[PDB]
RNA sequence: UAAACGAUGUCGACUUGGAGGUUGUGCCCUUGAGGCGUGGCUUCCGGAGCUAACGCGUUAAGUCGACCGCCUGGGGAGUACGGCCGCAAGGUUAAAACUCAAAUGAAUUGACGGGGGCCCGCACAAGCGGUGGAGCAUGUGGUUUAAUUCGAUGCAACGCGAAGAACCUUACCUGGUCUUGACAUCCACGGAAGUUUUCAGAGAUGAGAAUGUGCCUUCGGGAACCGUGAGACAGGUGCUGCAUGGCUGUCGUCAGCUCGUGUUGUGAAAUGUUGGGUUAAGUCCCGCAACGAGCGCAACCCUUAUCCUUUGUUGCCAGCGGUCCGGCCGGGAACUCAAAGGAGACUGCCAGUGAUAAACUGGAGGAAGGUGGGGAUGACGUCAAGUCAUCAUGGCCCUUACGACCAGGGCUACACACGUGCUACAAUGGCGCAUACAAAGAGAAGCGACCUCGCGAGAGCAAGCGGACCUCAUAAAGUGCGUCGUAGUCCGGAUUGGAGUCUGCAACUCGACUCCAUGAAGUCGGAAUCGCUAGUAAUCGUGGAUCAGAAUGCCACGGUGAAUACGU
């Protein structure tokens, strides 16, 4: 955005551009992200069973949504489910983050008056 | 490498200076055109064995930093494979990769 | 193999008349590299070809380069224990250039005291349809009409289009087997 | 065993040369001649110094030695005195009277030649070499640039065959033309024979310290650079 | 480019010489001075026989 | 009898199931060889367990259950032997001495497939030209004498290391000559070294004459340098490239190679490095337990092109003056022109295609649109590639020598074969007479104005040079007119005789240049045999590194300059 990189060949620069833009579509959602999470959202296992076995081995809590075909198995809580029907897994994902999210809300108040304790 | 041709190197010098300097037009003074009814007498033009190692038909030279003998170069005093070597490691002046 | 069609250079309408069918020619005249003898040539021929018809002097030039003219060629391409042969059709560029290289193949030996009256007279000759290139076009012609029967690695080729999801008929392009 | 060596080919753009002087083509081969016996007999009268690199120079009725060293302080010796032996004996073996300065010193940590000394000299006392080459590599990346290649030969433990090993990491670029990169062939003895170390080490794609001049030929020197046009 | 045999590869040096003549059109005697006092080039020869 | 089997001994009991192939039978819109209900064999899939690995998985090769058959390394031997059976080969249970350190179940990756298929390089194709056949030139083997020295031999050697072989040089061979040494350091004894010069000797080498007495000095004597003599040592083309170091070639611009790290396997190792889309490229978009990154490729880089620009001579002269209309000069910058600032071109714009995408093609100005033309430019590495001979160097030998000077001979010999390039076989040309414009560089062993001599070339003399000044240099093919027809000619000119000229003691075999006369091989070469995508291939001349005197080679430069790249 400096423009810093354009100088000389054509060749240098593209293929830098079209590396960063392969980076931003990839990273752009889960770019400031400082550590091995805290919990795991599952709503489909088809392709991403990895994802499930490595947090188990980080000892991770698991919440899964699987699908038919997957199974129910070495999880911590799970909802069986189904993959199919675009109308169906937009439901399970409108649900889970609101019981997460507006605990979270009331969360972040409550430890600052928790931590003010200490400093007192 | 052999010491023959140092030996040979050092041993031209000081015979060029001694049998060359008097004989230098002296091949054409009494033997060639400028002895037109002049000159041409055997007793002057026997004096040439002298300069026979002195000639400027054995300064071939090789070369100099290593004696090392055939495909010679006098601009470098080396040869080939010793030209190469120097100019890897950036030793003669001037020179470079070329291209065009 | 080679990942794409490649192009060529042109060869651009000679300065004295302004003809493409001249540039093509100058070109398989050349002798040594050396063009601009091949250019007095080439227009010398059209003055005593004006000579025996004033009508134009391009005329018996332009037809002699119909009518000598190959439009096949023959290619090899193995069935198992045997290579076979399977015409294949010519590109214009080289239908025209290998008919020209033929009236200057013949013109050269003809032994007339000039290359300019050899070459006017083999192209006042294959004008006619009467000389030397008349039995070499139906000698080519002859090849691709009697090899009419095989195709290029027969036995594997004819089951090859239809399983590689390409169609019922022989494909002529890359990565199915031909 | 493929590659033109890699300082061979930058010496014309943006890499000055290991020798300057001007000699006119025919004192070109009795200059370069004393040049290197400049070179080879008194890199032996500072061995007992730390040196990276020599640059020698021949003015006209003189000769400069610019000379590359681990310190400033190891060449120049007492009161100056070690540093005028060194141009006392280099005045006997040229054909001219002599001059010494000392450069300014620039990663002697880092050098590509103090550090194969430093490997070589491991084999020249026949230790295992078990960790060698790596250590060599580790040190050298924790103490600075940007990549290293390693390359070690002589016949490794004192076999009866040729034996190599290498390593290289970060980047080391092969075939450029622009900027500095260091490299040096190593050659030493131990008890079997010759061994050898090759390190070439990377500091950066880009050094000024050689470039084209800044402007055309109006703008730079005098002011009024402007002719009569005629009037012969 | 191999120290023996392998005669197909080789390898081809270049020598550049740049002549630059400057063409004073009088040269006072203070330039001829501080050209002979200021001297210590080796990248340059100057060449100051005439022609 | 065997390959008598899910590549399960038998049967039996127990163990999440789903579905197929397909079948009793209740029920369905009797709405997939369909579903449910309730049985079926038979089988795929996968969870527990089990395996070395494939594999099994509810019909086990799981969990176990009972009982029988049978094994105890390979080879030799599934035979021998004994009992029994079979016209009869055979069948049945089933072996040792002896030899031997392996044989055998499974998997990874390479190379490979003549199993299937994709992809790349001028690798073929699509052609074109050269070589193999001729001559010369030059190299290799065969072969030869005193000796014709070697290094190197599928594409990596045969015009290569070994760029200029009468001696020398130059590996060799012969004849001459001495041993610290024809080159350095050091000592003992004599001479200064250096120069000029007679004579013996081939010359090396020695004696003698004549010039000189420098350098340092308890003023003995010595260094430098030589003669003479020892050692330490110099010297060694002295051997080994499974003993090496340094360095580079091959494939090949192959289009690939690897590091850190996770997961899957018991691990060797995979995966990523492979797919879809796109490129010159592992280039780049999408993306699977592979993630992140680096090397090569990419880049900086020179060089050139037009084109803007400044310099203005050893560069230039649209115009104007003196004037034969010559930059010679009053004078000019318009002008190439030289080297340098650089400018232009970026799949960037715009259009189409392409999965959003890289990218290919079109469109427009311009010398030019496909990163402008050209080059630099080759990952890592088997290849036991190749150098001990640039040079380092251990192991390891003579050092009155495995050293070195001086002369003569030699590679280039000659019997041929084989490799390569030149020049030719034609007329695109040769011949005569007339006629034209270069580029780039080289020139203190060297070339050289002017000069006079010469038949062109050249020559000796010499001011001189630093090369934008002067010279090599007369650039050639090409241009003009007439002439010639496959006959070795009107092409090609080797051979050889003779004269004029050159570098050198010396030009016979092994040197150069000019020229007169005659004059052979060769009519585009079977086997064989290569480079090439466009300033390329082809073809012509020129210059140069080396270089006393040798260029067909090599190296760079400029003239004229092609077929086609469909297809794998």
């Amino acid at each position: 955005q400096d423009g810093t990189f354009d100088k000389l060949t054509k060749k240098e620069a593209l293929m830098r551009t079209r590396e960063l833009e392969k980076l931003e579509n990839s990273l752009g959602g889960i770019k400031d992200m400082g550590g091995l999470p805290d919990a795991l959202f599952v709503i489909d296992a088809d392709h991403e069973h990895i994802a499930i076995k490595e947090a188990n081995n980080l000892g991770i809590p698991v919440f899964a949504i699987v699908d038919t075909n997957s199974d129910p198995d070495g999880v911590d809580f799970v909802i069986p489910g189904n993959d199919d029907a675009i109308r169906a897994v937009t439901l399970y994902l409108g649900a889970v983050a609101a019981t997460v999210r507006e605990g979270r809300s009331q969360d972040l108040a409550s430890q600052a008056e928790e931590s003010f304790v200490e400093a007192e | 490498a052999k010491q023959s041709m140092k030996a040979r190197e050092v041993k031209r010098v000081a015979l060029a200076d001694k049998y060359f300097a008097k004989r230098a037009e002296l091949k054409a003074i009494i033997s060639d055109v400028n002895a037109s009814d002049e000159d041409r007498w055997n007793a002057v033009l026997k004096l040439q064995t002298l300069p026979r190692d002195s000639s400027p038909s054995r300064q071939r030279n090789r070369c100099r930093q290593t004696g090392r003998p055939h495909g010679f170069l006098r601009k470098f005093g080396l040869s080939r494979i010793k030209v190469r070597e120097a100019a890897m490691r950036g030793e003669i002046p001037g020179l470079k990769k070329a291209s065009w | 193999p080679r990942r794409r069609v490649i192009g060529q250079r042109k060869i651009l309408p000679d300065p004295k008349f302004g003809s493409e069918l001249l540039a093509k020619f100058v070109n398989i005249l050349m002798v040594d590299g050396k063009k601009s003898t091949a250019e007095s040539i080439v227009y010398s021929a059209l003055e005593t070809l004006a000579q025996r018809s004033g009508k134009s002097e391009l005329e018996a030039f332009e037809v002699a380069l119909e009518n000598v003219r190959p439009t096949v060629e023959v290619k090899s391409r193995r069935v198992g224990g045997s290579t076979y042969q399977v015409p294949v059709e010519v590109r214009p560029v080289r239908r025209n250039a290998l008919a020209m290289r033929w009236i200057v193949e013949a013109a050269r030996k003809r032994g007339d005291k000039s290359m300019a009256l050899r070459l006017a007279n083999e192209l006042s000759d294959a004008a006619e349809n009467k000389g030397t290139a008349v039995k070499k076009r139906e000698d080519v012609h002859r090849m691709a009409e009697a090899n009419k029967a095989f195709a290029h690695y027969r036995w594997l080729s004819l089951r090859s289009f239809s399983h590689q999801a390409g169609a019922s008929s022989k494909q002529p392009a890359l990565g199915y087997l031909n | 065993g493929q590659k033109v060596h890699p300082n061979g080919i930058r010496l014309g753009i943006v890499k000055p040369w290991n020798s300057t002087w001007f000699a006119n083509t025919k004192e070109f081969a009795d200059n370069l001649d004393s040049d290197f016996k400049v070179r080879q007999y008194l890199t032996k009268e500072l061995a007992k110094a730390s040196v990276s690199r020599i640059v020698i120079e021949r003015p006209a009725k003189s000769i400069r030695v610019t000379i590359h060293t681990a310190r400033p302080g190891i060449v120049i010796g007492k009161k100056g005195e070690d540093v005028e032996k060194l141009r006392k004996v280099v005045a006997d073996i040229a054909g001219v009277p002599a001059q010494i300065n000392i450069a300014e010193v620039r990663k002697p940590e880092l050098d590509a030649k103090l550090v194969a000394d430093s490997i070589t000299s491991q084999l020249e006392r026949r230790v295992m070499f078990r960790r060698a080459m790596k250590r060599a590599v580790q040190n050298a990346m924790r103490l600075g640039a940007k990549g290293i290649k390693v390359e070690v030969s002589g016949r490794l433990g004192g076999a009866e065959i040729a034996r190599t090993e290498w390593y290289r990491e970060g980047r080391v670029p092969l075939h450029t033309l622009r900027a500095d990169i260091d490299y040096n062939t190593s050659e030493a003895h131990t008890t079997y024979g010759v061994i050898g170390v090759k390190v070439w080490i990377f500091k950066g794609e880009i050094l000024g310290g050689m470039a084209a001049v800044e402007q055309p030929e109006k703008p730079a020197a005098q002011p009024k650079k402007q002719q009569r046009k005629g009037r012969k | 480019i191999s120290p023996h045999v392998n005669k197909d590869a080789r390898d081809q040096y270049e020598i550049r010489t740049h002549l630059r003549l400057v063409d004073i059109v009088e040269p006072t005697e203070k330039t001829v001075d501080a050209l002979m006092r200021l001297d210590l080039a080796a990248g340059v020869d100057v060449q100051i026989s005439l022609g």
